[PDB]
């Protein structure tokens, strides 16, 4: 005499039985009889899928998001062997020889470039020459102002296959990012926690709260060199580039003594670009660098959608 | 690498159980 | 070219499962029969 | 009615198996039917001298 319950379970089956897509059809191509089989088995499924007079034929009934994946080769002094899988990486255009490196950058080594964090990096890389090498213009290009059209941001990687001077990389460009070798095991994106202002809250009814939180980056010419800063909002395209203005309106103060009144090629304080879309209410995750001078704290972010965006002017 | 478990049997290559198989 | 031509294979390998088959008749005489078997092939050809 | 024939000629081309030329020599080839069953992908060796 037991109660039998509230809840049957032979409905739960049966629905999640429903549920369950077709298998995936594998061909057998050693043995001829298995590969005359799935022949047979393919051309009743085309059969069965694009015929308009029967209505088993109708298939449809109940998404594809892998990333794209783009490969990048560089070399291995313009790339730490033990770089964390998934940091955002920024792309450099050479002029005429492009097939040797191409000179993918990581924001270390835009903070090395650029002139703690600063010991970290220099653990990292003690000779950065070849990192002036990369840029020959770096100089020219502070001024010139046009440092940012050519910095094109490529976003996490996720493989690199170890060689002695060249690497292979394979980077997420638009999509969630996602790995390959196995059923597709996924990745998250790490940035330095410092060097990183979080704009909800440096102003901090009820304020509503979206789905959908946004990262952006953003480059500034300040008299301390130029610098580089990565934005977690949620606003608004139209409002963040307000609030962020506001923000480096201190800074932009600075700017009124290295003004040319003649030449206004180097007016311009900054860019703004957006690089994609994460999961908000959660926040992100705290964790250390692993490596031998290792220092530094770093935000991690999961349920990155990479979607890149283009640098707009502010000011 | 799976340190607490049983080892339970062997798949081999080669039908014979020497070390050059894997 | 000495003889012209290699023989190989025809189709890939496949991995045996034979690990396991004690489950059958644990017994003193063969018992020492496969101590004696596994001890011999030491020295003998 | 019957009509002029035509002069057609078709290619032969010959065709290839991995197995069945000499680089199979190097390789040692099994059948694995997923690749999703190697998660770990590491293998160990554990060498005597």
């Amino acid at each position: 005499m037991k109660v039998q319950g509230s809840v049957d379970r032979r409905r739960l089956q049966r629905r999640i039985a429903g549920l369950l897509p077709p298998p995936a059809r594998r061909l057998n191509i050693s043995r001829g009889s298995e590969f005359t089989r799935d022949v047979r088995g393919l051309v009743e499924e085309h059969a069965q899928a694009s015929s308009l007079s029967a209505a088993a034929v109708w298939r449809a009934g109940l998404g594809w998001r892998p990333p794209v994946f783009g490969d990048f080769l560089i070399h291995a002094s313009s790339f730490n062997n033990a770089e964390a899988t998934g940091t955002p990486l920024f792309q450099f255009k050479q002029s005429d020889p492009f097939s040797g490196v191409d000179a993918v950058f990581t924001p270390l080594s835009l903070f090395i470039l650029m002139n703690g964090l600063t010991r970290m990096a220099n653990l990292l890389y003690d000779s950065p020459a070849t990192l002036a090498d990369l840029v020959p213009d770096f100089g020219r290009l502070v001024a010139d102002r046009r440092f940012h059209n050519f910095i094109t941001p490529v976003g996490p990687l996720v493989e690199n296959i170890k060689s002695t001077y060249l690497n292979k990389i394979t980077t997420v460009v638009h999509g969630p990012v996602v790995s390959k070798a196995i059923p597709r095991s996924t990745v998250k994106v790490t940035v330095p926690q410092e060097a990183f202002v979080d704009l909800d809250a440096w102003l901090s009814g009820l304020q509503p709260c979206p789905a959908d939180a946004r990262l952006y980056v953003a480059l500034t010419y300040e008299e301390a060199g130029p610098r580089f800063t990565f934005f977690q909002s949620s606003r608004g395209h139209c409002q963040i580039m307000n609030i962020l203005r506001i923000y480096y309106s201190p800074s932009i103060m600075h700017r009124y003594a290295v003004v040319q009144p003649l030449h206004i090629e180097e007016l311009t304080f900054g860019a703004v670009a957006c690089l994609g879309t994460f999961s908000a209410t959660d926040g992100w995750r705290r964790s250390a660098f692993n490596y031998r001078g290792s220092s530094l704290p770093v935000v991690e972010i999961d349920s990155f959608y990479s979607n890149v965006s283009d640098w707009e002017v502010i000011l | 690498a799976a340190e607490g478990l049983f080892h339970s049997f062997d798949l081999l290559v080669g039908k014979d159980a020497r070390e050059a198989g894997i | 070219e000495a003889d012209n031509q290699i023989m190989g294979p025809s189709s890939y390998a496949s991995f045996v499962v034979r690990g396991e088959n004690l489950v059958t008749a644990v017994s003193y005489g063969r018992v020492m029969r496969t101590f004696e078997h596994f001890m011999a092939r030491i020295v003998d050809s | 009615k019957f009509e002029v024939l035509l002069g057609v000629y078709t290619n032969a081309i010959q065709y290839v198996r991995f197995l069945e030329t000499a680089l199979a020599v190097s390789c040692v080839n099994t059948e694995f039917k997923d690749l999703s069953r190697m998660t770990d992908g590491k293998i160990q060796f554990r060498i005597s001298v």
